[PDB]
RNA sequence: GCUCGCCGGAAGACCAAGGGUUCCUGUCCAACGUUAAUCGGGGCAGGGUGAGUCGACCCCUAAGGCGAGGCCGAAAGGCGUAGUCGAUGGGAAACAGGUUAAUAUUCCUGUACUUGGUGUUACUGCGAAGGGGGGACGGAGAAGGCUAUGUUGGCCGGGCGACGGUUGUCCCGGUUUAAGCGUGUAGGCUGGUUUUCCAGGCAAAUCCGGAAAAUCAAGGCUGAGGCGUGAUGACGAGGCACUACGGUGCUGAAGCAACAAAUGCCCUGCUUCCAGGAAAAGCCUCUAAGCAUCAGGUAACAUCAAAUCGUACCCCAAACCGACACAGGUGGUCAGGUAGAGAAUACCAAGGCGCUUGAGAGAACUCGGGUGAAGGAACUAGGCAAAAUGGUGCCGUAACUUCGGGAGAAGGCACGCUGAUAUGUAGGUGAGGUCCCUCGCGGAUGGAGCUGAAAUCAGUCGAAGAUACCAGCUGGCUGCAACUGUUUAUUAAAAACACAGCACUGUGCAAACACGAAAGUGGACGUAUACGGUGUGACGCCUGCCCGGUGCCGGAAGGUUAAU
RNA sequence: AGGACCGAACCGACUAAUGUUGAAAAAUUAGCGGAUGACUUGUGGCUGGGGGUGAAAGGCCAAUCAAACCGGGAGAUAGCU
């Protein structure tokens, strides 16, 4: 049956990757919680 | 031209293999390990000035790292570089 | 000419096409087209703001010369040519200093035909002139509302607007809605009414030719839950309301122009 | 290794996405593998991915994103012009053969092609975020010409055969060759050329558009395939010499023709139909500012450059998405034989597999199937399930009907094999020869050869000739819904939703209406034959009475009535 | 010609049986509907929570939907267990 996670790379980056986490307000405050909370890899980039 | 302090830090081991051998013994082709950001002219001007051979032309591929564990610890190796450098009729090295 | 189509496979059985053999079979002029992307009813947010509207054909534009401003200089129609983007017909027309144009196409105008623009034109039909120059009592169509500004009213197919007055800087005009209107007297309009009036009479015969024109489903309102209309739920077709549209506003009666800056300009409502 | 079975429009082959070393070799069997394991996609180590031509990057753009200024907004921020990004689309160029344990259009051999830089030489008006062309583009249908590919004959090499026969109308195998370059064909489109003039293409223009003449009747554009060359080369069934028996080298015959034939190519064509079918660059042209014995343009030759990243391996799967080595999901490409209408189906080729627990026994019972005396719905909520029907041709076919249907109504008959008509016909294809020449990829004649239905008559076999697989059960009365469609992903597919059609109502354009503190945007580059809302729901005959209540529309006299 | 007819791929999901600590958190097998269209599919894009989208089922919005998920107010409150 076809579930949920169809992967694709180009849709991993674009929707929640690191040019379109600072590209905004609220990613930027994303990548601060993740910084600060200490974390090996803050985006999905690869 | 390339400047000789640059064209140094180019070429960094031979690579001593099977493919490698057959490549010598076969084809004129010398085998070797290069910088990582080695492009072809640098590679050629350096086996050019540096082994003073006359080389044909240059393939440069680029070899990915194996992920290897030490117990239970993970670690890929590193990227590295390999430039198949075609020499002309007249060689020896 | 219409005709019913023979009732091989209902969904042929009821259509009625309006065939003309006097359209261009052929490509349209090509630097007169551009580009016409569909939307879907849906703003610059990304919302349905207009329901209904999605899918269909793809559809070129075709600058269209509402304005007519080449004036004094005759012009041939070349062609007549299927648009897509109306009810009506468009002629493509040659200017004697060698400038192609669409035109919407008046009723009577065929290929190779003498159209006009201009104050000391003809009255003919097809000729654009200011309304000052039109007689009383003229079907016009592609008039302007403001000076200069393109035709807006009378345009879609087998229309006409009579001009009933003249009182001064001003044209009385009985739009095709039955309304009386004030114009401006210097405002252009073409003569003659815009030609495709069997437009009327073709009946679609299945619901995949609306789906081709770009009219998507309508769900109706009493079908639905209470949450999604105020005509919602019942238990087995249960209306008892009074009718509203989707957002509570009462169809069925209730007028809902408010202008106050084009009163003025209103003689009669429509009837 | 020999047999046996399974897939073969896939369970073969090649990729994209996705993964990321699973690829290949050596080595180990702890754990992982639903068992054992010497084996493994497991552990450990080593190896492996070679590009001017493939793809990305790059040039150009769609939807859409972002957006200097800007308009807007308590702040954050929204929208958006110039611009700038964004492929799933447009844009230069390589093919055959060989090779590795593992890469190959990348390496090697042979033969090529493309785009830029620079230099020389000959001629020369060049020049844009500007103008024009072009790129540039729908659905369906129909043939025609081809090819891939296949079949048969010829040729060449080999065999004459475990059991009757098999020197022949016999058996097995091979019969392959590309890009590029040259020619220009079956088609398809368009009249061509010269001169003058002009309110158009923001300016200019020799370009485009337009208007006059004059002359010629042809020119041009495009184009599959074939043919020639590439190629006296490669490949080639097989033999020969050594053989770490794994193979390794050497040598190597024929290498043709006929017919059939695509869903591929001519074809972005042609015909037709409404529902009227991307953009921008490369490309070709025109000039403006400027530069004008310079620069630049064109042509030939030479020379240099073409960087960077991907390239292993799986990819309908044990490697991706499904927690699993999961009976599920996953886009594109190639597509042989026989029978067949066919990409169905049966059996097969190439190729790949036998599904990572086995050995027995042959109880009840469960699951998947086969058959069944007589009866034949008696079962049961209900013919649920099963059984039955099932092909092609011809005959024949009712009520009712919107005249289309109903209709494949219903119901029948024929069907294999052999021989003759006819040492294979009708038809298709069509050589040599002959005739003419505007002479060749020509047309006329001619029929050799190949292919080849279908029908009749005669005979013969079986219980049965649509023999397997595949492949309608039919009829009568009636409710609802007109019809095709849509819907409760995962107990409801329906009479429900939709629908064409009808009506009412709003809406005069800065439209009503909707999203939006606003700007703005959709409605729509539309304009009342249009658009929005609401109900009803093809079609036919129709749609009666009630305005007291609630709503809406209209009226303005009087009563009451806020801020002030 | 056709929201035409029969029928594979392709999309679906009408019936039955199995399965129901499944091979599978919705499938398999045998039949079944559509199959040139209101079709189907790949790649990208857009719409967002009282909001979207909806041929309307209160369906769908990451195995979640009469108001998603995450985090916080937050040790909500619980005359109840």
């Amino acid at each position: 049956m076809k579930r949920t996670f169809q992967p694709s790379v180009l849709k991993r980056n674009r929707s929640h990757g690191f040019r379109a986490r600072m590209a905004t307000k609220n990613g930027r405050q994303v990548l601060a919680r993740r910084r600060a909370k200490g974390r090996a890899r803050l985006t999905v980039s690869k | 031209m390339i400047r000789e302090e640059r064209l140094l830090k180019v070429l960094r081991a031979p690579h001593v293999s099977e493919k490698a051998s057959t490549a010598m013994e076969k084809s004129n082709t010398i085998v070797l390990k290069v910088a990582k950001d080695a492009t072809k002219a640098e590679i050629k001007a350096a086996v050019q000035k540096l082994f003073e051979v006359e080389v044909e032309v240059v393939n440069t591929l680029v070899v990915k790292g194996k992920v290897k564990r030490h117990g239970q610890r993970i670690g890929r190796r590193s990227d590295w570089k390999k430039a198949y450098v075609t020499l002309k009729e007249g060689q020896n090295l | 000419a219409v005709v019913k189509c023979k009732p091989t496979s209902p969904g042929r059985r009821h259509v009625v096409k309006v065939v003309n053999p006097e359209l261009h079979k052929g490509k349209p002029f090509a630097p007169l087209l551009e580009k016409n992307s569909k939307s879907g009813g849906r703003n610059n947010n990304g919302r349905i703001t207009t329901r209904h509207i999605g899918g269909g054909h793809k559809q070129a534009y075709r600058i269209v010369d509402f304005k007519r401003n080449k004036d004094g200089i005759p012009a041939v129609v070349e062609r007549l040519e299927y648009d897509p983007n109306r009810s009506a017909n468009i002629a493509l027309v040659l200017y004697k200093d060698g400038e192609r144009r669409y035109i919407l196409a008046p009723k009577g105008l065929k290929a190779g035909d003498q159209i006009q623009s201009g104050v000391d034109a003809a009255i003919k039909p097809g000729n654009t002139l200011p309304m000052r120059n039109i007689p009383v009592g003229s079907t016009v169509h592609n008039v302007e509302m403001k000076p200069g500004k393109g035709g807006q009213l009378a345009r879609s197919a087998g229309t006409y607007v009579q001009i009933v007055a003249r009182d001064g800087a001003y044209v009385t005009l009985r739009l095709r809605s039955g309304e009386m209107r004030k114009v401006e007297a210097d405002c252009r309009a073409t003569l003659g009414e815009v030609g495709n009036a069997e437009h009327m009479l073709r009946v679609l015969g299945k619901a995949g030719a609306a789906r081709w024109r770009g009219v998507r489903p309508t769900v109706r309102g009493t079908a639905m839950n209470p949450v999604d209309h105020p005509h919602g739920g019942g238990e087995g077709r249960n209306f008892g309301k009074h009718p509203v549209t989707p957002w509570g506003v009462q169809t069925k009666g209730k007028k809902t122009r408010s202008n106050k800056r084009t009163d003025k300009f209103i003689v009669r409502r429509r009837s």
